[PDB]
């Protein structure tokens, strides 16, 4: 019971899920072989009578190098031969192809694996998809799979961890195209979406963790940490246990207002960790400051609308209340007028565990923030302007139109994103 | 205090990583010297010719 | 003017070269022993070893004509004084040390491995590091005299200092083989297995290293001088030879970035399982695993 | 997945010969075809270039094409000449005569039947063919005519496959043929319609690299072929080896061609360092970026400073932190925005492969769709206009099945291509 | 706070070679490029002048320049020549011919593009460039004519970085070439326009120091270059080492340039003593002040007594108390108020570095903004007038692209600078 099915779409989804699963195995004491050398693992690991724990995930990429890397690496004995689907040819930075041509030939077997996982589960809380909307197969196949999941499983919760294109760094040129085209799927058939852009995490690593040469490994480890902090309430005991539907209701005020930003504290290296007293107030202030933000979205520029705190460690509810009251008193951040409470917090006694080979320092207490804020309009108000420059002169559109997509789909996605920006601006309007 | 105790072995693991990276840097410098030697041998060969 | 160290080196060169102790050395032998690839100009790349041989002709021709195609130690010493005088103009910091190095390199003197004559790039005692610990060497030998070898069949997992002084020369890097006339033997296609290297140091007791010789080496092509030392792993195990502790150096050029994901997981998992049980019996105080 | 290689003309034969040498060196394959690799990563993607026989022998998926059978014996004498299959050696009995019409209408048509037989055999042997990789010279006869005719028929037979072509553009300084503009124009108008990525190399810039960058004293054509082979391996390094963020032949294309006509790319390689400066250079991503964007490092005689970059791709190889590659590309754009088109943001795609080339900490191959590539087209068109105003040397082509106005269609196609390049440049 | 050093001409190349020898000695760097220093402080701030390679090769940030390849050959053949990066050697086939026109317009212009490419390569690779340090002789052609092109283009490229130019100003007594007036006049107006600090050297003053202060019998160009290398190290001593009172190039510029055009400075180094009298001298802060303010210790030949001090910079090295180093300057001002300008209280800015030069327990460099700097300008301007009035030696310049108009402008600008110096020499409150 309390299962949560993980989906890893596209290359970025595969590495992010790799880091997440390694951290989960370390948290629950599972060997890379799959046997432990308390039914607290059933939420991520499917219990088997042989003593093994098959992970409750579906790796899915239209190109085979990452799944073959998984099939070769240290988790061969952990990961099932299935649930590790390989394609034949990548969508190759083409949303139209990833969602139209080479996506339909694989979504059927993907849904077959999903049905098998759901049947294995008994109290499945929801789906947790991991992808980068920039990549072709990522964006397209994620859109198509979420369409199928929404039309099949009904109102089951679906939380997405999406690596949106960053303000300045982008590894693709048609990445704005893929982002705007996948925004429609991320808005209608994705229950919650979470920004996990790369510049913010790179800067956080180089500031706090003191990493002069950060890579995707550190970013994936931070994403794994925040996902674990989200799911720790349903994995371990706590003073205020919170479920997927719990923070779903307390985080999403309107059906369209569900895109959320995340932040983590205390992000610090081991050498600098013991020089500082990591109190609840300190970690809360570090979260609410833009420095600890995992997104290039400054919350000061907008208004907070809903906040969700995942507290882990020796945090006491009295210190939680004192910190949140201090945050209310603080002026540098302001909440929306119609949501006076605005705060959800779930306390857990389990302290975070640092993965060997990483760079996070072990801490007696930690906190994660998932926030709906009016300031979120800036990332979309940047990506649409990023897209319009290319769309005005019809560059790179022939690739997308030659793979079965109408040229008007671009305009439809742009209009959908414009409406999204419009109602982000509208929800924060003063009464 | 237990968190600090575990942080200490974290730092020792980090130091091990750093010295492994230093060994890697030494290997890469030796590889650069190897390319130097290969070019020098080619020059010697066509000088013989 | 040569001081004591260079005088000793040039005397040793002349003596080792004149096996008859007659003080009369042939010019053909001068060419044979002249390691012209050790010329500083040749190493720089603006000179040919054949040109070094011919400048040796220029230096020694009139004296050889005077002494009937032979050279005296006095004129050899005069040549080396001229070389030392020229060494001042060259740009290294330590002129004297450069002089000993040049003399030894040119005349094949010093810590030279006995079986084949290869000079080590790095001192024999120290364990390999870097390319000397990753790149495979060439298995060489001497056949009646020509040096013949096989490329990339020896792993650099062992210290050459642990070998007997009569067996070290069979193993040499291409760094060392550079500048030496080396015939080569085509290896034989085979699966990726590694032969050991064992030798006898006492009656009934043997010592060696495990799995350094690739199976691509042809046993028939190998001379009888090395077939007695190369052997299969099963044969060595049944023979009960002693194993010198070698070091397995992983190739980093093929280290995937994702390979660093799972390091330390086994040890951390053991620690966390101990923590989990200790919480379950309840001996754990403070940080407790909550399920 | 699989890439099948074809190589035409003596120029293309030598280019592909050194390409197969460098690929076999990277994949641990001796001239006898056996595997001597020291890592498992050298076998997981061996099917991209080498096909396994019943006995385990790896034979390249390569086709040798030439009207002159003399160079076949030179390939035999080559160090790795025994690696290829004998039936993949389609050679004519009569010389090409340095004639595009002879290579395209008379003898090329009669040998291309067997050429397509071999190509279909290799394609059917491939599990899921990714594309064709043809290497040729646009100044010769059989390299230019037969290669482009093969491109045409392969595009007709396989619509979705990628026809990556490595064409050797002639130079005014390295002018070694009087029918060079005839051949070049008769080839480019086939390329513009039948090639997805027609990325060109130029001998004058190869000489420039070998004289100033690598500082060779007496560089033979072996050094040039080594350069083009080492930069040719970089487009498929991401396919043959795992990458932190990789790509393939048309994941590159979808980011490199904004419009279907604009598909000619200019090349670059790094790090290229001389014998003297080998030890003074500290290998780093910054030093790789110092050399990719250097105009005097690029492999064309068309300075990128005279144009503006439409799109670019940096195929980095080696274990390297992604923050520095991203930062380097972003700040190159930011500090040199005058040389990048404002309407396509972040013109440079960056891809990373884990395994570097043998002997290097980190390397990178550069694909550039710069607008300055039209300078070579102007030079070729001017030389043609001069020669055609008086109608010289065309009778050899006309007597070999060439209508005169076919070439004028080709020249109009070049004029349209140059018009597009200049329009997006200004 | 990296500094990129650029070196022009035979004089500039040799002066910079001895300077790099001195810096490598101070920071513990072998000719092979490895670090054999015995202290952590050497490696702590070694990035100021050296960039590390993959294998620990510490390559200087030096751009070496000469239209004649012979000087580049000599610099490579020098004992520390292997330290320099081979690609930083930028040279031409034909020499400047001691022609400022040939250095600035004809031959140096066709080669300046690669020099700027190398300068960008070095400068923008650094974390935060302090600035540039050019060394040249104004009398020569490629040192002055093309060195001025360096200053002009590096100003357009890096407006905010410090620019520091060591020009070996020719003197009538040691004038070993004849077109010195033309070259110096054409280079001084370029230097004054766009250099943060132009810090002059005179060969006859160097010779005087070698003959009398050091009691050398047959001093050579290396002996002359050692003193200027010593001051070259002393100016950035505070940059490269910690101290009780830190300073940098911008601090020196701020405290020594009251007005933009008055950035031509005096040089002085102490202690300087012959080996015979070396052990006869009680070496302390008082004797440091004595020698630093002594006229004969200046290695530019212009007596400070004939003029008045605008500002002074005392860059002291050594582990010493600061009350004495401050009180010495105070006492100097208080009694020699007749030699110091009245309207700048405490004309002397002094800073302390904790690491003295190797082989010395404390030392000091002197940077003097004085009104006697214009005597050399006047004594070469008279020669320039004498040659220019009779149109002598101008065909070589006019045949390369220049004309009388630019010569007249150079003369006018130089005379304007001289008048600006004289006005503050005789200024009253
Ligand atoms: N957080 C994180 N983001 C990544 C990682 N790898 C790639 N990305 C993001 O993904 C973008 C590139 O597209 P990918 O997601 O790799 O491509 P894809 O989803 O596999 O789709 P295709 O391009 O068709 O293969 C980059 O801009 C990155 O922002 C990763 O390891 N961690
Ligand atoms: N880079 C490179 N260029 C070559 C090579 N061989 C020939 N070329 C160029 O190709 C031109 C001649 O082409 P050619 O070999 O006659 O082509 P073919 O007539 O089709 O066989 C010459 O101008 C050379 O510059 C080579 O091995 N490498
Ligand atoms: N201090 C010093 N001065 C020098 C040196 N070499 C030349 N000079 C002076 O420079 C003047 C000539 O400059 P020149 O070499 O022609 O300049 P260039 O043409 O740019 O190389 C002479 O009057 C010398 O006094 C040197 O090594 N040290
Ligand atoms: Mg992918």
């Amino acid at each position: 019971m309390r299962e949560a099915i993980c989906i890893h779409i596209g290359q970025a989804g595969c590495q992010v899920g790799n880091a997440c699963w390694e951290l989960f195995c370390l948290e629950h004491g599972i060997q890379p072989d799959g046997s432990m050398p308390d039914d607290a693992f059933n939420t991520f690991f499917s219990e088997t009578g042989a003593g093994k724990h098959v992970p409750r995930c579906l790796f899915l990429d239209l190109e085979p190098t990452v799944v073959d890397e998984v099939r070769t690496g240290t988790y061969r004995q952990l990961f099932n031969p299935e649930q590790l689907v390989s394609g034949k040819e990548d969508a190759a930075n083409n949303y139209a192809r990833g969602h139209y041509t080479i996506g339909k030939e694989i979504v059927d077997l993907a849904l077959d694996r999903i049905r098998k996982l759901a049947d294995n589960c008994t109290g499945l809380q929801g789906f947790m998809v991991f992808h980068a909307v920039g990549g072709g197969t990522g964006s397209g196949l994620g859109a198509l799979l979420l369409e199928r999941l929404s039309v099949d499983y009904g109102k089951k919760s679906k939380l997405g961890y999406t690596v949106y294109p960053s303000p300045q760094v982008s590894t693709a040129v048609v990445e704005p195209y893929n982002c705007v085209l996948s925004t429609h799927s991320l808005l209608e058939h994705t229950d919650v979406a979470t920004m996990l852009d790369n510049e913010a995490i790179y800067d956080l690593t180089r500031r706090s963790l003191d990493i002069e040469r950060p890579s995707y490994t550190n970013v994936n480890r931070l994403i794994g940490q925040v996902v674990s902090s989200l799911t720790a309430s349903l994995r371990f005991d706590g003073a205020l246990n919170v479920d997927l539907t719990e923070f779903q209701t307390n985080l999403v005020p309107y059906p369209r207002i569900h895109f959320v930003l995340t932040s983590y504290a205390p992000v610090v290296s081991a050498e600098k960790a013991y020089h500082e007293q990591l109190s609840v107030a300190d970690i809360t202030n570090s979260v609410f400051e833009p420095a600890g933000m995992l997104t290039k979205c400054d919350p000061r520029h907008g208004k907070y609308m809903s906040c969700c705190l995942m507290y882990r460690g020796d945090v006491v509810p009295k210190d939680v209340n004192a910190a949140i009251a201090t945050i209310k008193t603080k002026r540098t951040i302001q909440f929306v007028d119609w949501c006076p409470t605005g705060f959800k917090c779930g306390i857990n006694y389990q302290p975070p565990t640092v993965v060997p080979g990483g760079d996070l320092a072990k801490v007696q207490r930690a906190v994660c923030m998932i926030a709906n804020s009016t300031a979120i309009a800036e990332v979309f108000a940047r990506i649409d302007h990023k897209f319009d420059l290319m769309y005005s002169k019809r560059a790179f559109v022939h690739w997308y139109v030659g793979e079965g997509m109408e040229e008007g789909e671009f305009s439809e996605a742009r209009e959908d994103l414009a409406a999204l920006e419009k109602d982000y601006e509208e929800v924060g309007a003063e009464s | 205090m237990q968190v600090a105790d575990a942080r200490y072995e974290q730092m020792d693991a980090a130091a091990e990583r750093r010295r492994q990276e230093a060994a890697e840097d030494l290997l890469y410098a030796q590889q650069n010297a190897e390319a130097q030697r290969v070019a020098t041998e080619r020059v010697q060969r066509d000088l013989e010719e | 003017m040569l001081n004591d160290s260079e005088h000793h080196l040039v005397d040793v060169a002349f003596q080792s070269m004149d096996t008859n102790n007659t003080g009369m050395v042939s010019l053909s032998e001068v060419k044979k022993r002249f390691f012209a690839h050790a010329h500083p100009r040749v190493k720089e790349g603006s000179m040919a070893p054949s040109a070094a041989r011919d400048t040796l002709d220029y230096h020694f021709g009139l004296c050889a004509a005077d002494h009937e195609g032979s050279i005296t130690f006095d004129e050899f010493l005069k040549y080396h004084e001229k070389l030392a005088d020229e060494a001042y103009d060259e740009h290294v910091g330590d002129v004297a040390a450069f002089t000993e190095k040049t003399i030894m390199e040119l005349w094949r003197l010093g810590d030279v491995l006995l079986p084949t004559g290869v000079r080590p790039a790095f001192p024999v005692t120290q364990k390999p590091a870097g390319l000397y610990a990753v790149a495979l060497m060439t298995l060489v030998w001497v056949e009646r005299f020509v040096l013949r070898g096989i490329k990339d069949v020896v792993r650099p997992i062992f210290a050459r200092g642990d070998l007997p002084e009569e067996l070290q020369g069979y193993f040499a890097y291409p760094e060392e083989l550079a500048g030496m006339a080396i015939d080569y033997v085509a290896p034989r296609l085979s699966i990726q297995r590694w032969y050991d290297f064992t030798w006898e140091y006492s009656e009934g007791k043997y010592c060696g290293v495990e799995g350094i010789i690739s199976t691509r080496v042809d046993l028939e092509s190998l001379p009888a001088g090395l077939r007695q030392f190369v052997c299969e792993h099963v044969t060595a195990v049944a023979r009960g030879t002693t194993w010198m502790p070698t070091t397995l150096t992983t190739n980093p050029m093929y280290k995937k970035t994702s390979s660093a994901y799972g390091c330390g997981v086994n040890e951390e998992c053991r620690k966390i399982h101990h923590w989990k049980v200790k919480t379950f019996e309840g001996k754990q105080y403070g940080n407790q695993y909550h399920g | 997945r699989e890439i099948v290689s074809c190589q035409a003309g003596q120029c293309g034969n030598q280019i592909g010969s050194k390409f197969w040498e460098v690929i076999s060196d990277e994949h641990g394959v001796d001239p006898t075809g056996t595997y001597q690799g020291d890592s498992d990563l050298q076998l997981e993607r061996i099917n991209v270039y080498f096909d396994e026989s019943s006995g385990g022998r790896y034979v390249p998926r390569a086709v040798l094409m030439d009207l002159e059978p003399g160079t076949m014996d030179s390939v035999r004498a080559g160090p790795y000449g025994q690696l290829f299959r004998p039936d993949n050696f389609i050679f004519g009995q009569s010389g090409a005569g340095n004639n595009w019409a002879k290579g395209h209408y008379t003898e090329g048509a009669e040998l291309i039947d067997s050429v397509l037989d071999v190509c279909r055999k290799e394609a059917e042997s491939c599990d899921c063919l990714q594309g064709f990789q043809l290497s040729h010279s646009l100044g010769g006869g059989t390299g230019s005519g037969m290669g482009t005719l093969l491109i045409s028929k392969l595009r007709e037979e396989y619509p979705d496959r990628i026809m990556m072509t490595f064409s050797v553009i002639p130079s005014p300084r390295v002018s070694d043929t009087v029918v060079e503009p005839y051949n070049t124009t008769l080839s480019v108008h086939q390329l513009v319609e039948n090639s997805d990525e027609s990325m060109c190399i130029d001998n004058e810039a190869l000489y420039d690299i070998c004289f100033r960058t690598l500082k060779l004293t007496t560089p033979t054509f072996g050094d040039l072929n080594h350069l083009v082979a080492a930069v040719m391996s970089g487009v498929t390094c991401c396919l043959r080896f795992p990458g932190q963020l990789n790509s393939d032949l048309r994941k590159l294309a979808v980011n490199l061609v904004p419009f279907p006509r604009l598909h000619f790319f200019m090349m670059g390689f790094a790090p290229l360092t001389s014998r003297g400066s080998q030890q003074y250079r500290g290998l780093s991503v910054a030093e790789l970026t110092q050399q990719m964007f250097d105009a005097k490092n690029m492999m064309q005689a068309a300075d990128p400073r005279h144009g503006r970059y439409l799109t670019a791709s940096a195929l980095f190889r080696g274990r390297m932190s992604t923050k520095e590659v991203d930062e380097q590309m972003l700040n190159v754009q930011n500090k040199n925005s005058s040389y990048f088109i404002e309407w396509i943001p972040n013109n440079i795609k960056s891809s990373i492969c884990d395994i570097p080339p043998k002997g290097l900490k980190m390397s990178v191959t550069f694909i550039g769709n710069n607008t300055c590539i039209q300078e070579m087209f102007r030079r070729v068109g001017e030389q043609f206009t001069g020669m055609f105003r008086r109608k010289a040397f065309l009778h050899w082509y006309t007597g070999e099945g060439m209508d005169e106005m076919e070439f004028t269609e080709a020249e109009s196609n070049m004029n349209d291509l140059v018009s597009e390049y200049q329009q997006y440049q200004d």
